[PDB]
RNA sequence: GUAGGCUCAAGCAAAUCUGCUCGUGAGCGUAAUGGUAUAAGCCUGCCUGACUGUGAGACCGACUGGUCGAACAGAGACGAA
RNA sequence: AGCGUAUGAUGUCGAUGGCCCGAGGUAGAGCACUCAAUGGGCUAGGGUGCUUACCAACCCCAGGGAAACUCCGAAUACAGGCCGUUCUCGUUUGUACAGACAGACUUUUGGGGUGCUAAGAUCCAAAGUCGAGAGGGAAACAGCCCAGAUCGUACGCUAAGGUCCCUAAGCAAUCACUUAGUGGAAAAGGAAGUGAUCGAGCGAUGACAACCAGGAGGUGGGCUUGGAAGCAGCCAUCCUUUGAAGAAAGCGUAAUAGCUCACUGGUCUAGCUCCAUGGCACCGAAAAUGUAUCAGGGCUCAAGUGAUUCACCGAAGCGACGAGA
RNA sequence: AAACCGGGCACUACGGUGAGACGUGAAAACACCCGAUCCCAUUCCGACCUCGAUAUGUGGAAUCGUCUUGCGCCAUAUGUACUGAGAUUGUUCGGGAGACAUGGUCCAAGCCCGGUGA
């Protein structure tokens, strides 16, 4: 992300962070946290037969 | 030493990295050292030399005021801030690179916490009223502190 | 100065695992050749041993090291191990008692490595 | 004898409060933040024996509210240096009492910029352990010495000493009376009055606090 | 006018160490490229006249520290382990297959 | 080069030696860095390997080229070895 | 050299992960060396008049700054061995054909150097995008966010970002906060609005606010001094009678005088005042063609802020159906 | 013979290295006490080292034991600093010092020679 906002005559704009962007960011956080319980259970031991 | 202006009589080198000073604190907590109340920094920064004589005479010349006589003089202060660092500089009308330039001052790097300055033979009152006196001459958030 | 720790010398190319050592003392002259892997006596000679204290008079002097060196150096041929590698100590020269040593051993037939 | 002797100092009454803990269930910097944002002190209750293999540890957390006032009301260096009851509850207003132990809090970080509680540190005591105390300094008699009345300063070197007590009768702090210094002369670690089982453990020739001579 | 006074480096050296705890090693391979001996040598380890550290037997790689002093030294460990001296075969050994074939 | 021997600098006591602390802070021609104590430093004796022809195997790398090197043949130095 | 292509010939690769194992001296930290540096205790000693508020080396204690310091010391990264996954050769190498050797921006000034801890500056490290990349979002937009365009369809699901109108989809649901259009630019500092939690002190023994009455005596303390009387200045700052009263906190007098405050009793009656943590607001805030710092309407009777929740809209991403190579 | 004791080699920092106090010279061992003729030692010197010489003297120096401790070293927190991945302009998931703090200075242990037991 650009965090240069207030300098240079290139203009970025400052993304506000709204209450979608919170639902977006929620989301994306509750399927990392359902792939780290995933690795968590499977994590104990390894799958036989190779 | 240098009587007021604080800052190294000799240095191993002439000029210093610029360096990063926006960071650190005391892992630990702080505590004071000498004294019974004191000043410390809430913020990491950089302090010139003649700001932190300036906040020394302050608190001097209000202990010199407030108190008179015999206890004029039993008021005590101890700097644990100290000026090593030099800062350089380039002249107007003076293009960008043709080496480093010549040195023009002295700054310390104060972390988060780090004790400025401390203070006793002095009562409470007088010793609050000095560090928000020595504040003002500071550019970074201070505290005030009291042994217990 | 602090003494740096002795350590032994680094292999190059071969093991060579006897080594020989002499001490001496006001009254006994000894000398242990050691089998350096297994850190085990391979074979040894001393004047305070019971069946040679008695067959020499003297069991201090140089004439005593010269004898178990001797010794030593016939029961080494006796125990097919043809030769030995001589290790000295920090006060040890080759002079005196370990000369006397170290020179019966070779006159008796033990190769000096 | 086991027991405080008379004209000594004793723990006060008033700042014996039971401090409460709940266990904790993991360490580190992510469950601490996780419990300082619920309003807790992360903690731990261990004891001298086995320092290897950890003390016989058991992880708890306190609440902010209590351990900022009793911090507040009693000092910092008076916190240290005096035993608490500490109860372990399984939850806050529960009846399931885990532990219930007489402990030494043998250390304590506040923030070293906003003074907030991180870490509260306590030892077990029972009766008949020897702990290592800072136990604070209370000068008195400073208004009625010859050395003050005349114009001099007081140079206080040290504010804590470090003693060797048993449990039953640590200090809360330990008086040093001024009154009979005129301007000169020091006191030093070995003119403390203290009980006889308490042992100093720096050398007695270490000053205490000596009047400087006044500029005339 | 300013002017600069410093403008010099030299050219690079590439020093440390090429060949780590646990790596194979052949005879003449370079173990570490240093100035001075931060490393002394071990067993099967040769040093140059730079104070190079090279192998002198195919083997493996073993670091030491002395935990006293804090030196270093790095030791080959030979493949097929430790070859007697050729005294010892010509004699020793041969009175030891006569031992060893008369039990 | 080699064989043998020796151990600095600083501080303290006596007030140059003799001893005790301490540890790399001495020295190593020459900058800096790394290294170094039965030495890589200092002293003594003899020497000239400050050789000739090669070199397994590696380290650097645009290339030109540079570096370390077990070991082989000859002729030697020092060493009881 | 590195990087592109075509065509052969070899490896059993190459890539990525797991386990095992190896040397570190950076971040941080610390003072054990070097350099820089603070306060104290002891005393050498210097110098003053036996004495010496004067400085005082060396040691000791406290304390603890550094790119070219290190008693310590990570996370990562890197080397190696073995084993998984990918089934792709993207690996190595022969032969033939190149192009290119002007780069740009973004990742807290939180990887750094230089510069002013300036630049849409400049120079290196590590990522990504553009270059050479269309599509959706960021009003408009090389370099930010999402995502890789073989073709067709008036089929479907999503990403970022959205759901009052502009503008596809919510005047969405629940619990809190703000009333500044804050949201929708700006610091030290000021002021103390409005909530949440924990304290502190005082309180029917009557607190705070209000009204009423006293606020004394030694004493005009001593010195200073034209005068200094509580109150120009220096030193003392005690005691008494008291319900209570400072050798006086303000004013005021040339100095006195006099009027208040602290303090106390009476009346009245229910809570009063300040501390800490963090929530959201206010002031500080002045530029030149025209509002011109939500894109605009408009929004607090939220369409604003924090937390929890459900649907939907949304791309050339992915699917469906049809067609190529 | 199976334990113990002495010496030599080996192992080794929880086993290292200092300080203090108390002991110990077993019918044996180690060291010292004694000398400087030969070897050797001294840029002078038996100080060190060396060669000699000790029916029994001494454990003053060293060397052995026992405790007390200092530095270290080992183990172990709790919290924090810092940091890898990831942008709710780092609301997540991991790693984790230094300084503190708490304990310990283990357990196990090979070969040869000599002595006592035998
Ligand atoms: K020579
Ligand atoms: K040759
Ligand atoms: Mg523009
Ligand atoms: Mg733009
Ligand atoms: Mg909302
Ligand atoms: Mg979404
Ligand atoms: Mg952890
Ligand atoms: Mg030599
Ligand atoms: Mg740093
Ligand atoms: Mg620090
Ligand atoms: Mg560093
Ligand atoms: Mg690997
Ligand atoms: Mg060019
Ligand atoms: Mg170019
Ligand atoms: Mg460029
Ligand atoms: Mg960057
Ligand atoms: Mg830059
Ligand atoms: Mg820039
Ligand atoms: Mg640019
Ligand atoms: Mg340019
Ligand atoms: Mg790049
Ligand atoms: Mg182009
Ligand atoms: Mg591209
Ligand atoms: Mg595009
Ligand atoms: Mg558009
Ligand atoms: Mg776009
Ligand atoms: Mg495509
Ligand atoms: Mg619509
Ligand atoms: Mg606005
Ligand atoms: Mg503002
Ligand atoms: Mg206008
Ligand atoms: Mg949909
Ligand atoms: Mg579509
Ligand atoms: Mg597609
Ligand atoms: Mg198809
Ligand atoms: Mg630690």
């Amino acid at each position: 992300i650009v965090k240069k906002h207030d300098s240079g005559g290139l203009i970025w704009k400052r993304i506000k962070l709204t209450s979608t962007r919170k639902a977006n960011a929620k989301t994306r956080l509750r399927r990392v946290w359902q792939n780290e319980a995933v690795l968590k259970a499977c994590g104990t031991s390894d799958a036989s037969v190779s | 030493k240098k009587g007021d202006v604080l800052y190294p009589k000799r240095t191993k080198y002439s000029k210093y990295r610029k360096g990063r000073c926006s960071r650190g604190c005391k892992p630990d907590g702080t505590k004071l050292g000498f004294g019974r109340y004191g000043i410390k920094s809430c913020k990491a920064g950089r302090l010139s030399y003649r700001a932190i004589e300036a906040a020394r005479r302050a608190i001097i010349g209000h202990f010199h005021r407030a108190m008179s006589g015999q206890f004029r003089r039993n008021g005590k202060i101890w700097v644990r801030v100290f000026a090593d660092l030099p800062i350089t500089g380039k002249p107007t009308e003076v293009r960008m690179g043709r080496g480093k330039g010549n040195p023009t001052g002295w700054i310390a790097r104060v972390s988060t916490g780090q004790i400025l300055f401390e203070m006793d033979g002095v009562s409470l009152a007088n010793a609050r009223q000095a560090a928000t006196l020595a504040a003002h001459k500071l550019c970074l958030s201070t505290k005030f502190v009291q042994w217990s | 100065v602090i003494p740096p720790a002795v350590r032994p010398p680094r292999l190059f190319d071969y093991l060579k695992p006897y080594v020989l050592k002499m001490h001496f003392t006001n009254k006994f002259v000894h000398a242990q050749v050691i089998h350096s892997p297994t850190a085990t006596v391979a074979c040894a000679a001393s004047s305070q041993e019971k069946a040679l204290r008695e067959t020499m008079g003297v069991t201090r002097d140089v004439a005593a090291a010269s004898k178990i060196g001797k010794i030593l150096g016939e029961r080494l041929l006796m125990k097919d191990i043809p030769a030995v590698a001589i290790h000295m100590k920090k006060e040890q020269r080759y002079h005196g008692k370990v000369k006397a040593v170290i020179d019966s051993v070779r006159e008796a037939g033990v190769k000096l490595l | 004898q086991l027991e405080y002797l008379p004209g000594f100092p004793r723990p006060d009454a008033k700042h014996a409060e039971t401090i409460l803990a709940v266990p904790r269930s993991d360490s580190g910097k992510n469950i601490s933040a996780k419990e300082r944002k619920a309003g807790r002190v992360p903690s731990i209750i261990f004891e001298q024996e086995d320092g290897q293999h950890g003390g016989n540890k058991r992880l708890v957390s306190v609440q902010t509210n209590q351990i900022r006032k009793l911090v507040t009301h009693l000092g910092y260096s008076f916190f240290l240096s005096r035993l608490f009851d500490v109860e372990v509850r399984s939850e806050i207003g529960s009846d399931e009492v885990i532990e219930k132990v007489r402990a030494l809090p043998r250390s304590i970080h506040l923030h070293s910029g906003t003074d907030a509680p991180l870490n509260v540190t306590f030892i077990r005591a029972p009766p008949g352990t020897l702990l290592k105390v800072d136990i604070p300094l209370v000068f008195i008699g400073d208004d009625v010495s010859p050395g003050l009345k005349k114009g001099a300063s007081l140079n206080t070197i040290k504010r804590t000493v470090k003693f060797l007590c048993p449990a039953e009768i640590v200090p809360p702090y330990i008086e040093v009376d001024l009154s009979l210094l005129d301007v000169g002369q020091k006191l030093v670690a070995g003119d403390l009055k203290v009980h006889p089982a308490l042992k100093l453990i720096r050398p007695k020739d270490e000053p205490i606090v000596k009047i400087a001579g006044g500029r005339v | 006018a300013g002017s600069t006074k410093n403008g010099r480096d030299s050219k690079p050296k590439n020093l440390g160490v090429k060949k780590f705890g646990g790596e194979n090693v052949i005879p003449g391979n370079i173990i570490v490229r240093q100035r001075g001996t931060r490393f002394h040598p071990g067993d099967y380890v040769g040093i140059g006249k730079d104070h190079t550290l090279f192998a002198l037997k195919e083997g493996r790689v073993r670091f030491e520290k002395n935990k006293i002093t804090g030196r270093k030294w790095i030791h080959v460990d030979p493949k097929g382990g430790h070859v007697l001296h050729p005294i010892y075969t010509r004699a020793a050994a041969t009175k030891s297959t006569q031992m060893e074939t008369a039990s």
